[PDB]
């Protein structure tokens, strides 16, 4: 009766009910992110929270480790992020085998993507109620920033943010790529441009972070890490020292 | 002026306002307004014809601009911040309550009264110069190529002819001058967009009044009948029938009681010469009106007679000119119409034909109208149905019912006929009664109507009834059918014959009719047979010379088709005018016809030959009998002359479906008085009626014998076998009235059936431990309608005598049909439940309660037992009810026996089975108590102790408490409560089946 | 031309004129509708007779008044048409047959038409009656059943007389009947008769002239009935809701048995009613569907309609003086509760939603009746209700939003018995902050709840300071005493509480209001980023919009700083496209109220406006769709449009700083989504100064226009609800001062836009920025031309 509201076909008015809903898991976590370009960098910070005294930060991450390259972050409930990140490190592990280079950031998208696709087109699997926004400092288009969504959706961005508030902090990368009219962070150093991306998430949240409620991804040539409980702190410190 | 009121500020029409500079300040403006769109719209479709988005916001900026001058109209119904009046109407309004509101809803429903008080002011007005600019424009724009544009604007435009005056005018001296030009400028999207304009609600209507511009507009889209390229001429087909199915005009005196205009008449004296004027000039724009049609009538069939061959829309005009020669309300009978209608016959096209003939038999039936209403065609439409030849009867006569009887039979010297469907009568007499006179007449008309006819006649040669029968044939081979349209059509042929137009001479059409019998050609078969159809309804027609020369065809030819050599295609047929025929003319109109179903040479009566042949008549002649029904019914021949102990089923069943209907014949009370009737209608037994057709005596005669001849052959089968039963005469009987049986329980003959079942049809039908195995063979289910008869149309006092037939004390006779007359009881009850007397409520309670216990058949405790719980639902009075539970548990309480004992018991004692299986009936007639009464616990308690045996009775004491255990079943989370008793433990077994353990 | 002043006549009847013009008017349309011969818009014309003979125009009866002032009508000429459709001999004539709409469409109207003029047939004329029967009788034959017998129902007069009256025609009713099964298509029409005469003689009986030439007809044990005539409709009744379903519209069916009650002779009835429960009871089980759901349904609801409609019909007449112990007494209201409550509970349960909104509206009718038994119904529904609320249904769907239409259908009842009404703060409390964001249809029918109890009280703090006052200590602990009570068994008579505790209880309940206010917006901002769709976003802002209206100024003024706080701080409108509706509203309903509340809300509004434009707002272009960084722009300039247009008078005071902003808002901020927005603040600013309309809408005035603090059930039954000094409505009424800044306005804003957009003619056909700034100030002159719609006059340019 009733019930294309419950799997992923067409409503009457060429909607697909599920993914709409779909998107609105991804806010369900309540951690926002942004993600930057640099002259030869790309960072994502990501918000922690950990509420229960009981859990172990250490082991409280968004941010994924694909690849050597390759970096990950999710808005989205903890298993379907994981469901995500594993499907990814093993068709990008399976790309560099099959075909002799490392998987480079926009084609491991498209490929998620494309994923996300089947979900959305298939009665009897659900698309995952995340966002992926996936990061590197590919060998042939430099920085790479480029997020995938619960309808199939990817494209790459100059810098992009994701969640509950996004839209606030979405609004201030605009209008500040509207003034220095390129596509990056002209910073060498990819320090100033993590201190970059904590100060206009500051600016856009109204509030201050410690070391604590922020999580940091990193991707530079060659590899992509991220930073400790005291990298970060380090960061901080020199934001507050000027600012 | 002014009677609407609603605070206009400027004063309500004072010219308060007129002496007010704010007025004229204010429409200063709008004037300003305006003539600035009028700025924008010719700057754009200058600079800016290719854009949609610019032209539909300026659409709607006259939408408004147009409409919201008084009030607020668009936007009118968005929701804003008042709380909605019918919103809380709903909430608060109770009904039989006058206004039980809270000050809130008082509140609105005054604001709302105001704000349509705002609406009611009539906008309505004369186009203000600009205003006529701009709704010129708002044509253009109606008329631009861009769907996105032109869609939004004719919307737009329909908004603003609610809003001005004749501004219909406007727009068609607009369009169809524009749309003569984008003929002349070729196959143009203007075209394709004109056409969707005019089919617009509010344009299409006003169409069928534009009696000037609509005679141009015709010879437009007829133009534009061909799809020079586009779905242009697919819309002008659609729009061009559209218009013939409007139009027309009224003269005729509205049949007024004059007392429709005179209470409100003025004193004003002759201050009403008004009135005779209007009267006049209304009867000019009529007579205008009347003769524009006609001037179009004329030169469309220019059209169509000179255009050598134009192709199949050939098809609006004469779809057109037919709603029209044939109108009345004046319509002057051309002679070329006729003659150019039926000059396309030479189109030899399927179409075509099936019309000239619908329009030919129109174009006549008013010309033959004038006649019978000599030329006072006011004379339709009044109820003092005119026809010289239609006369009424007086009824009450003393005398008169057996006129009637003993006219109806009356063949050769016929007084009167009524054609079509015989009302006064058969309930009684009294009315008078509308009849129609013999060897009926032709009647005089004007010359001008004379030569119309002559030049029909003059055009159905040999030939042309040859043509045209032949082809109605092939466009029938798909179909099938009959259309009374085409007999209605041959008895007009007929009319036209001997009364002086046509000279075909009759005996023309005994060989068109004889023609088309092949005994092959099914639908060439059915032309045959609605030619006899129209030979039968052409006695409305003089000659009784010619009325004998066709009753003698007729005799002649029902013999070579219907006297043996008989195919299913057709009696199909056949069969299908025997339906018809009687009730769109009384018989009675011919010696031979009837009198020639009725003349029985088929019903042989044994079988040592091959008995013989069929139903070649017996269901044809039931269908005509069944379609009088009433009338010519004098069968004393037919009733001497049944069968029953006819060999064959086809046969055996059709003897009983028409003596079936043979009684339904006899059985029309059709009393003396009104006044004789209803007096004995009152003294009635049941305080209720008369019964409704009553089968008169001669014949309860006839049946009761043919029951008590069956009862005489019982002998017949001393001890024969199945094989050896098909084959006796006891059989046939026996079978025959069976299906005769089942025929009666079927429809309005139910009452009649009523009083033979307690004596006679159910003694029968329980003929069935007369054979179990006899049934299946000659397969007839009598147990199915038997109990089927619980239900039915049963009288207060026959209803005591079946429940005593019931119940009967000779009860104990029959064996396991036992179980039979124990489910009609079970129907009886759900069909005459609330109208039994508590008496009557008992005689039945106590026969199925000495059937829990009767020794021998098992079968039957069992089906007494699910019977008693239909009672002890409906039975909530608590003492009768407590004392049977006391009654059936004193056969077990306690451990009256110790344990050794209930198990042989349980096994073999009936009055235990009884009482286990009745105490059983009662708990299982509560399914669902909301709250559990407390005698239920305590009483599967003193079912559980049973229900733990094995045995026969423990058995159906397990039925009792797994069936309710079920039912329970949700509402179980609770009345797991009120079982203290640890027998909560005890109901656990219950249940066992050969797949648990 | 005939059929446009009988239009302008009908507008007419909305005001008052004389009998002696209607015995005139009714003529005419009487002898009217009748013609033949031309196209004639009947309907229209049988609408008008049946409306100036309304028997039911406010209170006022116009056949009586009718049937008193001398109006007589043909009979021959109606009953001469309706005989039009009866079988004329020669086929070639017949014009009229059955079963083919066209036909059987006019046979239906003139058959109306009848029934409408059958009361104006000569009472006098003694052989009127039997001369029509004696003719229609002897036209009745299986060919003519179809015709003849509607006819005889609808143009027949009951009329009674020495020595035939009507009655006696019916052992001939009951002839034809009983004669033929369960039959539609004959029945409906004997329950009509039988029925719609038994409905006569009722009326006739009481207060009237009890006569009619015969008061020699006798009421007795069953109406005018025979011991037999009643024992056969009744099972027939039967037969129909447990075998053939064959009935149609049953207001008509169920007439002959409520009109045959006698008030001092039931009993002998009553015990036929009982049986006919106790054979139906199985059938409405919420688990046994099938044919005859719909007719138990449609029967059980039909009959306590047409029951409480004559209740409240004699109850009016012994508003004049006359009981006639045929009347029907406080113990029938007692025996209908009892027989139809456990089938009334099954139904409501029942499976299909539109056939439990039958059982469940009949709750309504039996609580009206205010009967002895009126507790049993208030019991079963509120513990329903309570479990409900306590989640033990959560198993079972049903039962969770049938027991909430259960209270709804008897919110308004329950606000007035001293006793519950205790439980409505509790319960709405529940209601507001039970309200799900996930479940679309538990959620409208909850607001059905909370609208309900806020239509029916006012929420007012009624506490004198009276010391013991708190929600817990006074009401609390006696509600869940009379819910322990209610819920072991026990019924609502045997609950005994001091008239002091359970005022105490009553006066401490009232003091919630506005913690749960604060847990109402809160759940309306939660609701403005769901998919709840239209009907739904309408029906909650009514709620809102009612629940400011039954407020004291005390809590208003609290509401009021809660949504003004609320408003500006809130992380409420992210997900994609949000329903503003459900917000900005309630807003303006504010400013309607408190007008003052307009000066700073306003200046608000639009130095947060002015805020947005200016870092980035609609800069970026795009048809079809909002840009989700203008969402809070969009915000506030659809608050601006719904709060501007119910500011009114205390516009003046800030007008030269809107027209200088409006201005402001079309220089800048171009985007044709945002155009149709912004080009609305002209409209609802002209139309908020010369548009008249209320105010005011308080469920009780000023805070004071004291009845006193016994005010609850909203004044709903008691006869000052419509004495003037109550109903002071506020009024806005355009001033001399407002219409002349609403023509300053006009004038301005008019020649803004066409200065303009004279300046843009000089043509770029490129910009595309260009085709969006025409259609911008096509706009904002379309929306100046509206709402500034009431200053002009349709006459103008006749003068």
């Amino acid at each position: 009766a009733g019930y294309d509201r419950h799997i992923t076909i067409f409503s009457p008015e060429g909607r697909l009910y599920q993914v709409e809903y779909a998107f609105k898991a991804t806010n369900q976590t309540n951690i926002n992110s942004l993600a930057v370009r640099g002259k030869d960098c790309t960072v994502v910070i990501s918000q922690k929270k950990v509420p229960d005294k009981l859990l172990d930060p250490t082991t409280v991450s968004y941010i994924f480790c694909i690849s050597r390259t390759i970096g990950m972050v999710v808005n989205g409930p903890i298993p379907d992020a994981r469901n995500a990140a594993l499907r990814a490190k093993a068709e990008a592990a399976e790309f560099r085998y099959k075909y002799g280079y490392d998987m480079p950031c926009d084609v491991l998208a498209k490929r998620m993507a494309n994923l996300s696709q089947i979900y959305t087109q298939r009665a009897y699997m659900r698309p995952l109620g995340v966002i992926l926004t996936f990061v590197s400092v590919d060998e042939e288009l430099g920085p790479s920033i480029y997020k995938t969504d619960p309808a199939g959706y990817y494209v790459g961005y100059k810098a992009t943010a994701t969640g509950p508030k996004q839209q606030e902090i979405t609004t201030n990368l605009e209008n500040h790529f509207k003034k220095s009219k390129i596509d990056h962070i002209n910073e060498e150093s990819w320090e100033k441009v993590v201190e970059f991306a904590i100060t206009h998430m500051i600016d856009a949240l109204g509030t201050e972070f410690s070391k604590n409620d922020l999580e940091v991804g990193v991707a530079t040539k060659d590899k992509f890490f991220t930073l400790s409980a005291e990298n970060i702190e380090e960061r901080l410190v020199a934001i507050a020292e000027q600012d | 002026l002014d009677i609407y009121t609603c605070n206009y500020y400027f004063g309500n029409t004072t010219e308060e306002k007129l002496q007010n500079p704010n007025y004229l300040n204010v429409h200063r403006v709008r004037a300003r307004i305006g003539h600035f769109f009028h700025k924008l719209y010719v700057f754009l479709s200058t600079n800016f014809e290719n854009n949609t988005n610019m032209f539909q916001i300026l659409l709607h900026g006259l939408k408004v601009w147009f409409t919201d001058l008084g009030q607020e109209t668009v936007f009118n119904e968005d929701p804003n911040a008042f709380i909605d009046v019918d919103f809380l109407e709903n909430v608060q309004s109770l009904s039989h309550v006058n206004e039980p509101f809270t000050r809130t809803n008082f509140a609105i429903r005054a604001n709302s009264l105001h704000q349509s008080r705002v609406l009611l002011h009539s906008t309505n007005r004369k186009a203000s110069k600009l205003e006529n600019l701009l709704l010129v424009d708002i044509i253009q724009l109606a008329t631009s190529l861009y769907p996105d544009i032109y869609k939004p604007a004719q919307g737009t435009l329909v908004h603003c002819m609610k809003q001005l005056v004749g501004s219909y005018g406007v727009v068609i001296n607009k369009i169809i001058p524009s749309l003569e030009k984008a003929i002349k400028d070729h196959d143009y999207m203007k075209i394709q967009v004109i056409l969707n304009v005019l089919l617009i609600k509010k344009i299409h209507r006003k169409l069928m009044t534009d009696y000037k511009d609509i005679g141009r507009l015709i010879f437009l889209l007829i133009e534009c009948c061909r799809v020079n390229e586009l779905e242009i001429g697919m819309y002008a087909d659609k729009i061009l029938t559209d218009i013939v199915i409007g139009i027309k005009i009224p003269s005729s005196v509205c049949v007024i009681s004059d007392q429709a205009f005179l209470p409100l008449a003025p004193p004003d004296g002759t201050i009403n010469l008004q009135v005779e004027a209007v009267k006049l000039a209304k009867k000019k724009k009529r007579e205008y009106y009347l003769s524009l049609l006609v001037d179009l009538q004329d030169k469309l069939l220019d059209k169509l007679d000179n255009e050598k061959d134009m192709g199949w829309k050939i098809r609006m005009f004469i779809l057109r000119f037919v709603t029209q020669i044939q109108s009345n309300l004046e319509s002057k009978p051309d002679k070329r119409a006729v003659f150019s209608i039926i000059s396309q016959i030479s189109t030899k096209h399927p179409e075509i034909i099936h019309l000239v003939v619908k329009s030919l038999l129109s174009t006549c039936n008013k010309i033959i109208s004038l006649s019978d209403y000599e030329y006072d065609i006011t004379r339709a439409y009044k109820n003092e149905f005119n026809p010289s030849f239609v006369e009424i009867l007086d009824t009450s006569t003393t005398s008169f019912p057996k006129t009637f009887t003993e006219e109806m039979n009356n063949f050769d010297n016929p007084k009167y006929f009524i054609d079509l469907r015989a009302y006064v009568g058969w309930l009684c007499w009294g009315r008078l009664m509308y009849v129609m006179s013999p060897k009926a007449l032709k009647l005089n008309l004007r010359e001008n109507e004379l030569e119309v006819l002559k030049t029909a006649g003059h055009l159905l040669t040999r030939e042309f009834l040859r043509d045209v029968t032949m082809n109605l044939v092939q466009d029938n081979e798909t179909r099938g059918v009959f259309s009374s349209g085409n007999v209605s059509f041959f008895s007009l042929v007929i009319l036209l014959i001997s009364s002086g137009f046509c000279e075909l001479n009759m005996s023309d059409l005994f060989e068109l009719c004889e023609s088309y019998y092949n005994k092959d050609d099914k639908a060439s078969m059915i032309m045959s047979v609605e030619i006899v159809a129209g030979l039968v309804c052409g006695s409305k027609f003089m000659s009784v010379s010619d009325l004998d020369k066709r009753d003698t065809f007729i005799e002649n030819f029902l013999a070579k088709c219907l006297d043996y050599e008989l195919n299913h295609d057709a009696f199909e047929i056949w069969s299908t005018l025997a339906w018809w025929l009687p009730a769109v003319v009384d018989l009675r109109r011919s010696k031979t016809f009837f009198c020639h179903f009725i003349n029985a040479d088929g019903m042989f009566d044994r079988e040592s030959d091959a008995a013989t042949h069929q139903t070649s008549k017996i269901y044809m002649l039931r269908s005509i009998l069944m379609s009088m029904e009433f009338r010519a019914p004098d069968v004393g021949k037919l009733f001497d002359e049944l069968v029953f102990d006819h060999p064959y089923d086809q046969v055996r069943q059709a003897v009983a479906k028409l003596l079936t209907t043979l009684v339904q014949n006899q059985s029309n009370p059709s009393i003396s008085d009104p006044t004789t009737l209803l007096e004995a209608e009152r003294n009635d037994p049941d305080g209720l009626g008369l019964p409704l057709k009553s089968v008169p005596e001669k014949v309860d005669a006839y049946i009761k014998k043919q029951f008590e001849i069956i009862k005489n052959l019982e002998d017949s089968v001393v001890g024969l076998n199945p094989q050896q039963f098909i084959k006796t005469d006891y059989f046939y009987r026996t079978s025959t009235i069976f299906y005769w049986i089942k025929e009666m329980a079927r429809g309005p003959n139910k009452v009649l059936l009523v009083p033979y079942l307690v004596d006679y049809v159910l003694p029968f039908l329980i003929g069935l431990v007369k054979h179990k195995d006899v049934c299946a063979l000659a397969s007839l289910d009598p147990v199915r309608l038997y109990a089927g008869l619980g239900y039915m149309p049963i009288r207060k006092n026959h209803v005591a005598a079946i429940v005593d037939y019931v119940c009967s004390s000779n009860v104990a006779l029959s064996s396991n049909q036992t179980k039979l007359q124990l489910a009609f009881i079970q129907h009886f009850l759900s069909a005459e439940l609330l109208q039994l007397t508590e008496e009557e409520k008992n005689k039945i309670l106590e026969f199925v309660v000495s059937n829990l216990y009767n020794e021998q058949f098992v079968e039957v405790r069992v089906r007494a037992a699910s019977i008693l719980s239909d009672i002890v639902h409906n039975w909530k009075e608590e003492q009768p009810l407590l004392s049977l539970i006391e009654r059936f548990a004193k056969g077990l309480d306690v451990n009256k026996y110790t344990s050794k004992e209930r198990q042989k018991l349980s096994k073999t004692d009936i009055k235990i089975h009884g009482n286990v299986l009745g105490l059983g009936a009662i708990i299982s007639a509560f399914p669902y108590v909301f709250p559990l009464p407390p005698w239920i616990p305590k009483n599967l308690s003193n079912l559980s102790s049973w229900a733990r045996t094995s045995g026969m009775t423990g058995n159906a004491a397990k039925n009792t408490i797994s069936e309710f255990k079920k039912v329970r079943a949700d509402t179980w989370k609770f009345d797991r409560a009120s079982f203290n008793t640890e027998e909560l433990e005890d109901l656990e077994g219950v249940l066992w089946r050969s797949y648990y353990a | 031309n005939v059929n446009h002043w009988t239009n302008e006549l009908k507008n007419c009847l909305h005001f008052d004129f004389p009998v002696a013009l209607r015995k005139s008017l009714a003529t005419v349309y009487y002898y009217l509708s009748l013609v033949q011969g031309q196209k004639v818009y009947r309907q229209m014309h049988v609408d008008m007779f049946e409306r100036l003979v309304s028997l039911d125009d406010d209170r006022t009866q116009f056949t009586e008044l009718l049937q008193k002032q001398g109006l007589l009508l043909d009979h021959q000429i109606m009953l001469n048409f309706l005989c039009e459709f009866l079988p004329y001999p020669d086929p070639d004539y017949a014009r009229y047959e059955l079963s083919s709409k066209e036909d059987l469409q006019l046979f239906r109207l003139l058959l109306k038409h009848a029934h409408n003029a059958k009361p104006f047939f000569d009472k006098s004329k003694e052989s009127l009656l039997v001369d029509t029967m004696n003719f229609l009788l002897s036209s009745l034959a299986p060919s003519t059943m179809m015709a003849v017998m509607p006819i005889v129902t609808s143009v027949v007069p009951y009329h009674y007389h020495i020595h035939s009256k009507i009655i006696d025609y019916f052992p001939f009713c009951y002839s034809i009947w009983s004669s033929v099964s369960a039959n539609v298509a004959i029945d409906t029409h004997m329950y009509d008769f039988v029925g719609s005469i038994s409905k006569d003689v009722h009326n006739k009986i009481l207060s009237s002239e009890h006569e009619k030439d015969v008061v020699g007809v006798e009421f007795g044990e069953f109406g005018i009935f025979t011991d037999d005539q009643m024992t056969f409709m009744f099972n027939r009744l039967q037969g129909h809701l447990r075998t053939d379903g064959q009935i149609h519209s049953y207001s008509r069916t169920v007439k002959p048995f409520v009109y045959a009650i006698n008030g001092s002779k039931k009993d002998r009835f009553f015990e036929k009613l009982v049986s006919l429960a106790k054979a139906i009871e199985t059938f409405i089980h919420p688990s046994n569907n099938g044919f005859w759901t719909k007719p138990n349904a449609k029967f059980v609801h039909a009959f306590i309609k047409s029951y409480h409609g004559r209740v409240k019909y004699e109850e009016d007449i012994c508003a004049r003086g006359v009981t006639n112990g045929i009347c029907l007494t406080s113990f029938c209201h007692e025996e209908i509760v009892e027989i139809f409550l456990n089938i009334i509970s099954l139904g409501s349960q029942n499976k299909n939603p539109d056939i439990a909104n039958y059982y469940i509206s009949c709750f309504a009718y039996l609580l009206e009746l205010d009967p002895s038994n009126a507790y049993l119904i208030y019991d079963k529904i509120l513990i329903d209700l309570y479990d409900t609320l306590a989640d033990q249904f959560i198993n079972s769907r049903h039962r969770i939003i049938s027991s909430l239409k259960q209270f709804t259908r008897v919110i308004r009842f329950i606000v007035m018995d001293k006793l519950y009404r205790v439980h409505i703060t509790n319960v709405l409390s529940m209601l507001v902050s039970k309200l799900d964001m996930n479940d679309t249809n538990l959620t409208s029918n909850l607001i059905n709840g909370i609208v309900s109890i806020a239509a029916f009280i006012p929420i007012q703090d009624l506490t004198g300071e009276d010391d013991y006052i708190s929600f817990e200590s006074d009401t609390l602990p006696l509600v869940q005493q009379h819910f322990y009570h209610i819920k072991c068994g026990e019924s609502s008579k045997t609950f005994r509480v001091d008239d002091e505790l359970l005022n105490n209880a009553f006066k401490a309940s009232t003091t919630v209001f506005q913690s749960m206010l604060k847990v109402y917006v809160e759940k309306i901002f939660q609701l403005v980023d769901v998919d709840l769709e239209d009907s739904l976003v309408t029906k909650i802002n009514q709620t809102t919009m009612i629940l400011q209206e039954s407020m004291d100024d005390k809590i208003f003024n609290y509401f009021a700083s809660l949504l003004n706080r609320n408003f500006w701080s809130n992380d409420s409108f992210k997900e994609k496209d949000p329903n503003y509706e459900l917000v900005t509203i309630p807003l303006a309903a504010l400013v309607r109220r408190n007008n003052g509340l307009s000066k700073e809300l306003v200046r608000t509004l639009l130095f947060h406006i002015k805020e947005q434009i200016k870092r980035g707002a609609g800069s970026v272009r795009s048809t079809s769709e909002i840009q989700q960084r203008d969402v809070k722009l969009v915000l506030y300039l659809t608050a601006l449009n719904d709060v501007l247009r119910n500011c009114h008078e205390s516009l003046l005071e800030y007008s030269d700083e809107l027209i200088t902003f409006m201005k402001y808002l079309y220089d800048n901020v171009t985007n044709p989504p945002l155009d149709v927005i912004t080009s609305i603040v002209i409209h609802s600013a002209l139309a908020t100064l010369c548009t008249t309309e209320i105010t005011d809408c308080r469920l009780f005035p000023e805070d004071s226009k004291i009845p006193e603090k016994d005010r609850w059930g909203g004044l709903q039954f008691d006869p000052r609800r419509f004495d003037k000094q109550h109903l002071s409505f506020q009024w806005h009424v355009p001033s001399s001062d407002e219409i002349t800044l609403s023509i300053s306005i006009l004038e301005s804003l008019s020649e803004y836009c066409i200065n303009n957009v004279e300046e843009l003619m000089k043509a770029p056909r490129h910009d595309s920025e260009y085709g969006d700034m025409i259609q911008k100030y096509v706009l904002v002159m379309t929306h100046t031309l509206s709402g500034s719609s009431l200053l002009f006059d349709p006459d103008f340019n006749k003068y």
